[PDB]
């Protein structure tokens, strides 16, 4: 079952104006990798390593428009994109470690304050590399960074160096001293300090460069080309199998303390991402304690709502070649859509303007193209105390996987196996409605609301005249008999009263803004197709108007504002974002997530200012 | 069926000015150009759309020669300034219809108006 919805944050999304205003460039003489990195301030400063070397780019996640980037060229290539670099933050300071293919090691000292600040440029030979102390026979590819003010160089067959600039003798630090390192066959190998020797070292054991190694606490996770094998100054435990249908490679890979999920009791989680191409998957491990009594695998929706609303024309808010050409400009961010611009320029598809379809297809698969591009998996990163984010290869495109209320967990798991069951057999008949016909239902209820449809008539008679109207059209009288006698076999009353009064009805952002929208836009459109259903339910069989008075009454309520804060997205996300954001907090600027249920607590929020409004 | 009638040519001394002229009858589109190609006798032709968000020139022609629309409507004009023997051709309007590209011969729905000229020195 998928438990994560996934959130596309594009940070130049509500600024028509892409790129960032200030961009600093700073020379030395697509994309290839993504990450983040946690200051000693409250902020998190991203770092690119596009187009192999030569790339070295930095922007503040929280402020990335009005913030400033910085664009550190290189002066000779790398032998290693990704790998042959170690940001590190030491007194306020990035040191920037890279060995360029000259063999020359270039460490770069970037304040704190400078990336911050809205300074151009700053004179300072913050660049100083070295030429001495290495060869060119002997290339090393990694580079990992020792907690003590010290940086450890591994090279291809087996061995490794010391850099104090030079003292000799996957990867990572267990403890304080114990370097865990990993090869290619492979097997594990222990250090210390006791910088000689090593603890043990890991046989092939058969019968029984990239990210393969996790540790937390006294508890180690490694990938085996896949079995998950574990490990808790011991070594031994257990592994435990994947599921795999074609032939994926794994992206990043976090262990960490359990997350609130609904299962029973556990003791640790495992975030794993994996990529084929362009698309990524998000899967998370559940195992008790002691790691023996579970080992559950918890799926997510790899896509978010809004590629689903564009690839299965569920999308029924959205409404000509011009509003259709504004509805896709606004729909994607202003770079994905410029970006789509060009490449149409570079073939040379010149726009037929009034009255042009091919064009408008090709735009929409091209900007389809260019969005599922840009959102290609690099790295994750872990938000708050336990928000998921995942950095996309091109810049200023992230991910965001969020936990699911029980709405959203309903909605994404239609299929798997008592209010559920009411809302499949809803769906089951709604599915069988073209879009024409919901959105003639929905404006006759938003005609109700507003008065367009009369008031002296009865409920009754609007719903048969809503009938009569729209439903009076050709479907199909079996879907009709078969939701009737499965409705039949439902406490009505009593599941509608758990869906409306307690299912539905209860430091600059920025970025609380990119990721509080679209998942406030993504609960609202689900409560806008649950509640569009219901009244169509109403709608099919009259009901009395006593029974449901209420009911029907708020139902209408809730439809016509889902129904306007839906619109109210579909143009001008950056006012709407202004103005949810002003509204519900005392600094007009937003919270700081730090744990799933403030995400969720802080999203029902604005879902109570939403239904609790003056009509 | 929608015109796409054009006038202005005739036979003038190389260096001299014309102005060509082409508009159309019908309504279709506020959308679809006139892409003022042009074949000399024997060869192939050679070489302001939606509402002159760009423009393009030839390469014999850019400096020399300047395009113009009416802002809404389906008018377009080529002032032709400094005329020379390489430009002695047959002009036409265009109209397109789906996807169209303006490096090609498949760009029209509609040209015709075909109009012959001539230049002496």
């Amino acid at each position: 079952m998928a438990c994560l919805s996934r959130i596309d944050a594009n940070l130049l999304q509500y600024y028509e104006k892409p790129e960032p205003n200030n961009t600093v460039d700073l020379y030395v003489s697509g994309s290839e990798y993504s990450n983040c990195l946690l200051l000693s301030n409250s902020e998190y400063i991203c770092y690119h390593f596009s187009s192999r070397s030569t790339l070295l780019t930095f922007y503040p996640l929280s402020d990335a428009y009005h913030g400033k980037t910085i664009n550190i060229h290189l002066p000779n290539a790398s032998m290693n994109q990704r790998y042959t670099l170690t940001i590190q933050e030491v007194e306020q300071q990035l040191l920037v470690n890279v060995i360029l293919k000259d063999g020359s090691f270039l460490t770069l000292q970037l304040p704190l304050s400078f990336l911050f600040s809205s300074a151009n440029t700053l004179n300072g030979e913050w660049f100083h590399l070295q030429n001495p102390y290495d060869f060119t026979v002997r290339v090393p590819h990694f580079l990992f960074y020792v907690s003590p003010q010290f940086s450890v160089v591994f090279l291809e067959d087996g061995g490794l160096l010391g850099l104090k600039k030079y003292l000799k003798s996957s990867c990572k630090l267990f403890h304080e001293r114990y370097l865990i390192v990993l090869t290619q066959n492979c097997h594990l190998k222990i250090w210390d300090l006791t910088s000689f020797t090593l603890i043990q070292d890991y046989d092939m054991v058969s019968q029984s460069v990239g990210e393969y190694l996790s540790l937390y606490n006294n508890t180690l996770v490694t990938l085996l080309p896949g079995l998950f094998q574990m490990g808790t100054t011991f070594q031994n435990n257990i592994p435990t199998n994947l599921s795999a249908s074609a032939i994926w490679s794994i992206v990043d890979l976090v262990l960490t303390r359990p997350l609130e999920l609904n299962v029973e009791a556990s003791y640790l989680n495992l975030i794993v991402l994996w990529k084929s191409g362009t698309a990524s998957k998000l899967q998370i491990l559940n195992v008790n304690d002691e790691s023996f009594k579970n080992y559950e695998w918890i799926e997510s929706v790899n896509k978010s709502l809004v590629d689903l609303q564009s690839e299965h024309d569920l999308d029924i808010v959205t409404k000509d070649v011009e509003r259709g050409f504004c509805n896709l400009k606004s729909r994607y961010g202003t770079q994905i859509f410029e970006r789509a611009q060009q490449i149409l320029s570079e073939n040379k598809i010149i726009m037929a303007h009034n009255e042009d379809e091919e064009y408008l297809a090709n735009l929409e698969t091209i900007l389809r193209d260019v969005k599922t591009a840009f959102n290609e998996a690099s790295s994750i990163t872990l938000y708050g105390d336990e928000i998921i984010l995942v950095n996309c290869f091109q810049p200023y495109n992230h991910s965001l996987y969020k936990l699911n209320t029980t709405v959203e967990n309903w909605f994404y798991n239609m299929h798997s196996e008592e209010l559920f069951k009411y809302l499949r057999t809803l769906n089951g008949f709604a599915s069988t409605l073209s879009n024409d016909v919901l959105r003639s239902i929905s404006k006759k209820f938003l005609d109700i609301i507003t008065g367009e449809l009369p008031d002296s008539m009865t409920t009754v008679e609007k719903f048969t005249d809503i009938f009569k109207n729209c439903l009076e059209n050709q479907f199909e009288i079996t879907n009709l008999k078969i939701l009737f006698d499965e409705l039949n076999s439902f406490d009505i009353p009593v599941v509608l009263n758990d869906l409306i009064n307690n299912q539905m009805k209860p430091k600059f952002d920025g970025f609380t803004s990119i990721i509080s929208l679209e998942s406030l836009h993504q609960l609202l459109s689900i409560h806008y197709r649950i509640t569009l259903q219901v009244l169509l339910t109403f709608v099919l069989f009259d009901l009395d108007t006593e029974i449901f008075g209420q009911h029907i009454s708020t139902l209408l309520d809730l439809h016509y504002k889902q129904f306007l804060l839906l619109n109210l997205y579909r143009q001008d996300k950056c006012l709407l974002a202004e103005v949810l954001l002003k509204d519900s907090s005392e600094f007009s600027f937003g919270v700081k997530f730090f744990n799933y249920g403030q995400l969720i607590a802080y999203i029902d929020s604005l879902n109570s200012n939403v239904y609790n409004a003056s009509i | 069926q929608v015109q796409l009638v054009e006038t202005g040519g005739g036979l003038v001394r190389a260096g001299g000015s014309l102005r060509l002229s082409c508009v159309d009858s019908g309504r279709t589109f506020r959308v679809y150009t006139m892409g003022w190609f042009r074949q000399a006798p024997g060869k192939e032709r050679e070489f302001i759309r939606w509402s002159g968000d760009r423009t393009y020139y030839g390469d014999p022609v850019q400096g020399r020669f300047t395009i113009s629309r009416d802002k809404g409507k389906n008018t377009v004009y080529l002032q032709m300034n400094s005329l020379k023997p390489e430009d002695t051709a047959v002009y036409y309007c265009a109209a397109p219809a789906g996807g169209g590209v303006v490096y090609d011969d498949h760009k029209a729905y509609a040209y015709w108006g075909q109009g012959t000229q001539v230049t002496v020195s």
